[PDB]
RNA sequence: GGAUAGUGGCCUACCAUGGUUUCAACGGGUAACGGGGAAUAAGGGUUCGAUUCCGGAGAGGGAGCCUGAGAAACGGCUACCACAUCCAAGGAAGGCAGCAGGCGCGCAAAUUACCCAAUCCUAAUUCAGGGAGGUAGUGACAAUAAAUAACGAUACAGGGCCCAUUCGGGUCUUGUAAUUGGAAUGAGUACAAUGUAAAUACCUUAACGAGGAACAAUUGGAGGGCAAGUCUGGUGCCAGCAGCCGCGGUAAUUCCAGCUCCAAUAGCGUAUAUUAAAGUUGUUGCAGUUAAAAAGCUCGUAGUUGAACUUUGGGCCCGGUUGGCCG
């Protein structure tokens, strides 16, 4: 009988079985439990804003040997502390400290990308000026 | 070019039926310039706040200012 | 509040972007039919897929059904009017099997080049975008016109265009002025 | 730890090579024709793999 | 019986333990206003619907009311509560989840303009009033069309046929120049008129009006996935790239940079969701010996399913079809 019922009056049982077994999938479970709305530190948002706190020199994971040199950001909407990656070559001196920084995700649905452990969000613009523009020197951040 | 055109039997009917803005645009009539929408609405607000003709109120205000 | 006004898409990006065969074939067809961009083949494939799906869901229904007869007759009438298919074939095999190349080798951009009044598909495109060509009474400035033989019956040049007369033109006028100054 | 410095080291030591003067490419209806010519009239490398962008030998 | 415009535990007086419930009551959550509908479509489906129309609720939270045919009405009133304004210190004055605008908030969203002329509404309903509505402005959410100059005459990356004075040349040059230049075009201004409440969001006869330092176009990549460079300089497990596998430790095709190529063309890149992918939710249509998974075994209520049989059977005629043994 292939397990599951095969009767013309088993719609209730099939619907209930599917409803109970749908909880085994991570996406459906998280969506219906609202973990991204509450447990996630972005508040269920694509982008967030925060204040840079300090510099973090966490090392890479094997096989690799490099320093990613991320920053510490305290978000504004909820006040949670996070570690935010600074992507480009020489954007640390632009995103140094005490700036209204805008943060985005990595691209792994809330996981670390590569050799960077414990980080999930990256800096894409700082103090109204994009990190990409700062890197390409198209426009420079004001000192004030 | 393509447009609309209407011929009346007489100038009297043309004036009676044609819109006022159209008559002003053609030159067959002119509308006297008045205050703008905000200004006339504010005038209506002031004289709706004022009850009565207002002459007696103005006289009383002037008398109170004098004394 | 304002009543809604509908809009629709007209092109479909293909499911996989990098095919050394599909990209190469679409590049051949665009180059040999004078197509400045790739979204144009995308939209022509969108229309081809629409008409093919209409033919398929028409054919999936049993024979002699009046809805099938009416829809097939209307589709055949439109396709004969545009003219991509011979007007003495009612087997519907050609309209279902119509390919992008066959569809494109009938639109007016290939027609002008094959008739030779432009000598180049790119030259024809520049002429159209510069408005110095009128398919019929009204002067056209769009490359994608898909004449329905009305413009073929009414083939001519634009009145305010070269070889149409009544206007030397700005560059011609200044050339004449310079020649007059040089002569005296 | 201790490496919270030398940010963009190669970015700083990279020599600033300027942009070379070059005629502007024609984009629009022209670019497809230029690629048509560059692809279908070029038959130089068709021996074993039909290369399209050969490096300078 | 009362009350209601009347039905009714709607509210009062008097009986039973009556009503709902594993076919899920009740309770909790909803990052829930419900629909037409929105995104892929072989099918079956999975998400979304605050928002252009319908219905409902509210117009700071609650309540209670007058007028009125119709309001629990808030651009009506009364009173209390998160607020808040005006004193020569008694008192008075509300309420933009309506237009515009500001503050706070946040990744996130427009001018404190003009008109009642295209549409309709109200009034004594006909000459008035409508931030309803329409016009303009901002900002490229979407969506359709689509510029960045073709080309005459000769110098080659080496191309077809003849005179066969045989690898010297000719009715067309597949395609390149810092040589000469043959009809041409929009944007920005507009002796000028057209769209509108004469004015700029559509055209043209205009006059200024491309000649490639010109009216100049980029986003990321070139190891694979996935088409696209072992070309040069710099750094040297550092700085960095990297959706994943991985590159870089002195010849790095992967980092930064100069020539070439791609998604696309004013549109592309990134982030977060969601759909196909996903026959990794499986009704269609998944697996359970060893990859995760058969309850330790049995009984049993709900639930699902549940031998076979009853007029199975024949004769004639005809309103109606068949590319028909028929043109």
């Amino acid at each position: 009988g292939k397990g599951k019922p095969r009767g013309l009056n088993s719609a209730r049982k099939l619907r209930v079985h599917r409803r109970n077994n749908r909880w085994a999938e991570n996406n459906y479970k998280k969506r219906l439990l609202g973990t991204a709305f509450k447990s996630s530190p972005f508040g269920g948002s694509s982008h967030a804003k925060g204040i840079v706190l300090e510099k973090l020199g966490i090392e890479s994971k094997q096989p690799n040997s490099a320093i990613r040199k991320c920053v510490r950001v305290q978000l504004i909407k909820n006040g949670k502390k996070v570690t935010a990656f600074v992507p480009n070559d020489g954007c640390l001196n632009f995103v140094d400290e005490n700036d209204e920084v805008l943060l985005a995700g990595f691209g792994r649905k809330g996981k670390a990308k590569g050799d960077i452990p414990g980080v999930r969000f990256k800096v894409v613009k700082v103090s109204g000026v994009s990190l990409l523009a700062l890197w390409k020197e198209k426009k420079e951040k004001p000192r004030s | 070019s393509v447009g609309f055109g209407l011929v009346y039997n007489s100038v009297a009917e043309a004036k009676k039926f044609e819109p006022t803005y159209r008559l002003v645009r053609y030159g067959l009539a002119e509308k006297v310039e008045k205050a703008s929408r905000q200004q006339r609405k504010q005038k209506k607000n002031r004289d709706k706040k004022i009850f009565g003709t207002g002459k007696r109120l103005a006289k009383k205000v002037a008398r109170r200012n004098a004394d | 509040p304002r009543a809604p006004r509908t809009y629709s898409k007209t092109y479909s990006t293909p499911k996989r972007p990098y095919e050394s065969s599909r990209l190469d074939a679409e590049l051949k067809l665009a180059g040999e039919f004078g197509l400045k961009n790739k979204k144009e083949i995308y939209r022509i494939s969108f229309q081809l897929s629409k008409i093919r799906r209409a033919a398929r869901d028409l054919l999936t229904r049993d024979e002699k059904d009046p809805k099938r007869l009416f829809e097939g007759n209307a589709l055949i009438r439109r396709l004969v009017r545009v003219g991509v298919l011979s007007e003495d074939k009612k087997k519907l095999d050609y309209v279902l099997a119509l390919k992008v190349e066959d569809f494109l080798e009938r639109r007016l951009q290939t027609q002008v080049y094959k008739l030779g009044l432009a000598k180049s598909v790119h030259h024809a495109r520049v002429l159209i975008t510069q408005r110095h060509i009128a398919v019929g009474k009204q002067i056209v400035n769009i490359p994608s016109f898909m004449v329905r033989l009305d413009s073929e019956k009414h083939i001519d040049f634009a009145p305010t265009s070269p070889f149409g007369g009544a206007r030397p033109g700005r560059v011609a006028r200044r050339n004449a002025a310079r020649k007059a100054e040089a002569s005296g | 730890h201790g490496s919270l410095a030398r940010a963009g080291k190669v970015k700083s030591q990279t020599p600033k090579v300027e942009k070379t003067e070059k005629p502007k490419k024609p984009k629009g209806r022209a670019y497809k024709r230029l690629l048509y010519t560059r692809r279908f009239v070029n038959v130089t490398l068709v021996n074993g793999k039909r290369r399209m962008n050969p490096g300078p030998s």
